[PDB]
């Protein structure tokens, strides 16, 4: 059992999603969350006439207020049994301490725990902007679904009509069809990430490949992004106007792994669209009298006295991260 | 054991100030649930101080040009000053208007010895009751904190504000806690004002170079907690088991193979026997009465008994072990434990007398080590506003003004507990080779005897006046 | 068994208030059904106050510009009125009109020992008997608590009103539970009138700053209370099992599967066997009346037996346990066992002296610092009504008036216990000393006898003349 | 066995007063069963009053403006005629016309230490053998309860009236119960006249605010009573178990599986075979007479024995056990017992001088304070009635009024035991040092030698005047 204090990582490399998208954070020291309670989008137009002023504005009312967020609070040991991590000949004689052994065993078991809430938030953030529809579900819990609100339109599919594969490989230019899925996006899209075979054709067709610029052209920090997360995100490059990237994360799920993305899916957006990162209670008596009831995460070292008498790493959370536009984003299977 | 308790390997104050909020816990807990401290500062109380400390201000007259008669009459009245001022019998000489002079040394000196460091501030009072507007709030060292209780950092280190060069500048004073449901907010404090002002005295030793905190107790206490609780069980369970009795009922019966045959023919189909031979010895232990003492011994039906044999049986040792730990960490610690709890055992006469004289000695050491700095600290400010009152009068032929030679006008040295008693005949041959061989002084012979040689000889006139004229003899 | 008694990990103030009933009550406990709390306090207040605690007058005349003569004049005037206003034979000076100035003194001594705080009141009695209208009722601890027995607040702490500060403003005095159905009604009281007046005299010793409440007693009396329970319950059991005895009867019989086979046949059909055996058994036992000493041994057919077979067998180790106890919480508490419970065990002659020695230092250490503070409180409310009804006449060139300047008039010392005697030959070769070298003058040789000089010269005086005239030798 | 005596956790007085009749009751039965309570008290009295109790009347002759030469003379007159009315040698001062003032003040002072309180009362005898028509009658504790034994009450509280100030108005006597047969009756009783006359004495040692009653003696002997009850049983069963023999007879016989079957066909049919046995056995003892010593082995056919294996056979160690706790509530109680039983292991000459400084410093401390209470009221009492009758003659000069300034004028002090000796050469040095240097005034010398300085001086006169007459050499 040590203290709150040793949390320290410095280590915050989600991939694009919840960094560049969703920046949008909302812990609330209440359950649920309320949209209704959330500015979002302000009532921004209206002036009153030279004379006096007008009525008072409020935070507009949201129709849908009420959702569960996923109070997440996984827990792991940090029994010292084990022979560690040994990164290469810092003097293992400070491991044979039970003292430096325990505290960056709980350091690791830590970073495991926040990069697991991690990647259960991009598998939310990859339903989220694929669909429009979260599962808020877990066994001993009953399905929500969290639904922004994406359209039809926004769920338009390659295949229906005329497919890419079913194409020309040569003379076809899809640049056509990204206008066409671009058209009903609610903004300009500025990234085309595809997941790596529906990269592959749309690459297939030549159009394609003289269309795109190799170069550098650095147009963004996107460059300084995937130069840091250099692991599943790939500048593939320019598209002239467009960037190119493709993402092939992947998620190691309880028995197999196995990629994040779907066959062949697309999203046409922004990168700067809304994302909310609403945040729910946190049940720890520890947080509620210290007042971390409305925060992002909590940790604790903490020893179990009786049956288990034991030590463990807590790590609790309660993250249910929306998109406040799911018009923003064209969500495409393709062929 | 090293688990519950981990001592990194670098400097102490880096090794240290991590760890600082739960040795400094471990140490109120200890310090609260046991006497031993408590006996230690009460000690430490009266030999520093003991019943009062006395002020003697001695102006740098030779260096000063200041002539030595003017030099003591003014001396004379900043004492009668002083002491007038600090007899206040209203406690009123504290900002919580609940301490005297007295509280002052002893509170200053007693978290000096706990966290090492004391905090005195110099504070306009404006009750018109005195004379002298200036009081002295003493601050606890759990304010020190840095802004928001952040962790140390480039210069803003544990709550000070330093420079690259360590000096420094100011404290972070965290809000009081008392009631348990006040929020801290942090406020900045300079440590002196540049005219050499005493503003905030912060007194503390620093065991190297950098250090900004005292010493501790518990992280050498840890050891009586555990001994003290080992020898606890110890004796509960000696204590207990010297005479625990097992009350069970065997018999002949067990007629080993016709007894397992019959216990597997039950657990097949003729569970009847054992309900048969259950009845017989229950019928057994109710037509019997089966008990031993005044209680009855426990329904044991025959064939099960407990083993009750034990572990190894040599003295514990416990004794021998403990008088070597109690030796140890008594003069580790510092005070001898032949009095911190008083053993009378085969102590003798140069036993007795040089033990006292090292002790009393190491006692003036702490004394002028940790009680002076508060003493000149105190002194230097009720000075100042004694000149800036006109209270007493400075010499006109000041080679130094009173600003530039606060140092050298407020030159002081202070008396601690009164006149030491051991042996009596060691004292006495001592007073009277001194007075025969004039080797004591005025100063020397007074801080051995806890008096003042001008008012022993005006004494000494009242005396072998009164008896001149009473009739007695001088 | 550190659960029943547990110390929370914060300031010892907040440790403290929330256990403190429960605490103070298991401490009242354990001074009602143990007799060391009772020799503790009687010596106490035997080392502290003794026969009587004197009053002696000192005002400040050299600052003051006083006189020395008319300050010793205006001091005998003092002293005559006081005694003879503290001699009052009819327990008069309380509102509860049966207690003197001496039980003034030990009760409050033994309640700040206690809870440590005391709590005086100077309230205006009515009853004419006397010039003075002023006495002082003592105000329970109980008494003190928020107002209707409210948890601590922001300000309201405990009882007590303070400032943000901690200024002790007032106090919400609970209504008497005494008999035992009365119910408490909380009543303002401040702690001391603006122009100085002490109304109500809260003396008691704080640990750390802001800390309201003093020291306790049970929080390290627990052990005495459980080991005085080991100890005690441990005699009793080896006492009774010294010597217990089963008296049980057994055969040669158990013809192991003959047994066996007449048991199980018993069991199923043939109990006819079991009650012929019983029959011929209790025919045995009536036949040879089977007895033992003076009693009769306990009615046990063949085959059934207790086995008493022991736990082990080595001492105890209470003896040394205890001795090293004892030992260690008696320089704990701080009066010594070797007398506390007077063992003589090859203690010697330096043992003595040194012990006794720094024991009474120690002793004025306690008095100086807790019968002092109630000495000046009661003597300036005393010397405020004196001055109220013209009793004594002050100093016509009184530098400050008597409100300015109360401590300064009201300045004063008291003397506890009489002529302290433990060797004879320590203290007259230390008076011999004294009277020769000088070094001894007229305060501090009465503080050392327990005497006046003034008294001493009058009636060596008379000596010398009745010597004179009666014929005897001056 | 903390069953039979149970401690309530309250206020000591709500603790006590419900289980008075109980506490009270159990400590008669100690104080009759017990020795210990009777060496206490017979030591109590001859350390405190010893062979009398001397008054010595000083009024306030400085404060009322008397002359000290006419208050010198004035309490000649009031020596001489106190010890003559004192002296009756019929008895006849007391009511009960049975008890002296020696016995007057032995009851109080035994009843003051039982109890804890005591009760006089000045009634107006009618015997006109003396002088003085007032006799003081001792009133029983057990008279002290509410009217017709009630429980307590708002302002009737065990029998005392007050008011909520707690102040004492008066008293329900019930009526005496010897003969064991009279009812109770209760009368009222105030506790003093409205004129500061006493009529009824209560003085009592109260421990804390409010409290009614005196201390106990019980409530912390009960571990003496069942320690004595252990150790007397537990050497009961050693004497008696050091040779506790078992005389039984076994065979060789015991055929096992034949013998099994002989007591089952013995059972079933077949007892002639046990007849037959039981009368060869019979003649087996009549024709071996099978005698051990002086006495017959008792009758055991074969077959049958006592199996008499013991428990644990380590020392008892009721030795350090009872030596620990004799030392433990010998310096609890107050006497130690190497005197209150005697012992004289392993003590030296530091250990007897400092032990008996100690003790006999202490007794004047319990003497002071149980004691001068009694001698205070009963001298006011008697005074007042000399001035009723004008035996003595006030001063003429009279400041304040006898009635006004009976304190004052009835200020007194009392003499106890008479002169100390524990070691000749101890007293003798001490003698010679003040006689020498002065420091022993007329008071404190009378009271230190228990003589008077004007008698030693006359009888000094004699002495000179008798040895130059006769020759001899003064």
């Amino acid at each position: 059992a040590q203290l709150l204090a040793a949390n320290e990582q410095k280590f915050k490399f989600d991939p694009l999603f919840l960094r560049l998208f969703f920046r949008e954070s909302y812990p609330f020291t209440t359950e649920k969350v309320y949209l209704s309670q959330i500015p979002g989008l302000v009532n921004m137009a209206l002036y009153v006439s030279p004379i006096v002023s007008g009525e008072v504005i409020r935070s507009r009312g949201g129709s849908t207020s009420e959702f569960t967020p996923g109070y997440v609070k996984p827990k792991h040991e940090v029994n010292p049994q084990m022979t560690l991590r040994r990164l290469p000949d810092e003097d293992p004689q400070n491991l044979a301490d039970p003292a430096y052994r325990r505290r960056r065993i709980i350091m690791q078991n830590m970073r495991d725990e926040e990069l697991a809430i991690a990647q259960v938030e991009e598998m939310q953030a990859v339903s989220a902007v694929l669909k429009g529809k979260y599962t808020m579900t877990g066994e001993a819990f009953d399905p929500v679904e969290v639904d922004m609100g994406r359209s039809e339109e926004n769920n338009i599919t390659q295949s229906g009509g005329t497919e890419w594969s079913k194409r020309d490989k040569s003379t076809y230019d899809p640049t056509d069809d990204i206008e066409a899925y671009a058209l009903n996006a609610s903004g300009v899209v500025n990234i085309i990430v595809f997941d790596p075979k529906g990269w592959a054709l749309f690459r297939s067709f030549k159009a394609v490949k003289e269309k795109l610029d190799t170069r550098r052209g650095s147009n963004s920090e996107l460059e300084t992004a995937v130069k840091d997360l250099g692991k599943a995100v790939s500048y593939k490059g320019m598209y002239g106007d467009v960037a190119i990237v493709v993402y092939s994360g992947q998620y190691v799920e309880n028995g197999v792994k196995k990629n994040f993305l779907p066959d062949n899916t697309m999203v046409l957006g922004n990168t700067q669209a809304r994302g909310l990162r609403t945040y729910g209670c946190i049940q720890d008596a520890d947080a509620q009298r210290e007042g971390i009831n409305a925060s992002a995460r909590y940790p604790k070292n903490w020893v179990t006295t009786g049956d288990p008498a034991r030590e463990f790493t807590m790590i609790q959370s309660a993250p249910l991260m929306l998109l406040a536009d799911p018009d923003e984003f064209v969500s495409v299977q393709l062929a | 054991q090293l688990r519950s308790w981990n001592p990194p390997s670098e400097s102490v104050d880096a090794a240290l100030l991590p760890n600082f909020t739960r040795g400094n816990a471990r140490a109120d807990d200890l310090v609260r649930n046991n006497g031993y401290a408590a006996n230690a500062i009460q000690l430490h109380q009266d030999h520093i101080v003991g019943s009062f400390f006395r002020l003697s201000h001695r102006p740098s007259w030779r260096y000063l040009g200041i002539g030595e008669e003017e030099a003591r009459a003014f001396s004379r009245e900043v004492e009668a000053a002083w002491k007038e001022f600090a007899e206040d019998d209203c406690c009123c000489i504290d900002v919580e208007r609940k301490r005297t002079f007295t509280m002052m040394i002893r509170e200053g000196v007693a978290m000096h010895a706990f966290n090492g460091e004391l905090f005195v501030q110099a504070t306009w009072d404006t009750s018109s009751s005195r004379l002298f507007r200036t009081q002295f709030r003493m601050v606890s060292p759990k304010r020190i904190s840095n802004p928001n209780n952040t962790g140390d950092s480039r210069n803003c280190r544990a709550g000070v504000q330093i420079n690259d060069s360590g000096a420094a500048l100011g404290y972070y004073v965290s809000e009081d806690g008392y009631p348990g449901w006040m929020p801290q907010k942090w406020t900045w404090i300079p440590r002196e004002l540049p005219g050499g002002r005493a503003s905030f005295i912060h007194v503390f030793e620093p065991v190297e170079d950098g250090q900004t905190r005292g010493a501790n107790v518990f992280y050498s206490v840890m050891e009586q907690m555990k001994m003290l609780d080992t020898l606890q069980n110890t004796q509960l369970q000696s204590a207990i088991v010297k005479a625990m009795y097992a009350a069970t009922i065997e018999s002949e019966l067990d007629t080993q193979s016709a007894m397992d045959f019959i216990l597997g023919a039950n657990s097949q189909e003729q569970r009847e026997r054992l309900t048969g031979w259950i009845g017989e010895i229950a019928a057994y232990y109710a037509a019997a009465p089966v008990r031993l003492g005044g209680a009855k011994v426990p329904h044991l039906m025959p064939g099960d008994s407990l083993n009750l044999q034990t572990a190894q049986d040599t003295d514990n040792g416990y004794s021998v072990f403990e008088q070597s730990l109690l030796r140890y960490i008594a003069a580790g610690l510092g005070v001898s434990y032949e009095q911190l709890s008083r053993n009378y055992a085969q102590m003798s006469y140069s036993t007795a007398r040089a033990s006292a004289n090292e002790s009393w000695a190491y006692f003036m050491g702490r004394r002028k080590f940790v009680a002076s700095r508060q003493a000149s600290q105190m002194f230097l400010c009720w000075l100042e506003e004694a000149i800036v009152r006109r209270v007493v009068t400075l010499p006109s032929k000041a080679r130094f003004s009173f600003q530039e030679a606060r140092s050298a006008w407020g030159n002081c040295d202070w008396i601690g507990s009164g006149r030491m008693a051991i042996d009596g005949l060691k004292e006495v041959q001592e007073a009277v080779m001194l007075i025969e061989a004039g080797l004591s002084t005025y100063e020397k012979e007074c801080a051995k005897r806890g008096d003042d040689y001008q008012e022993i000889f005006a004494q000494q006139v009242r005396e072998t006046m009164e008896r001149r004229a009473a009739g007695l003899k001088p």
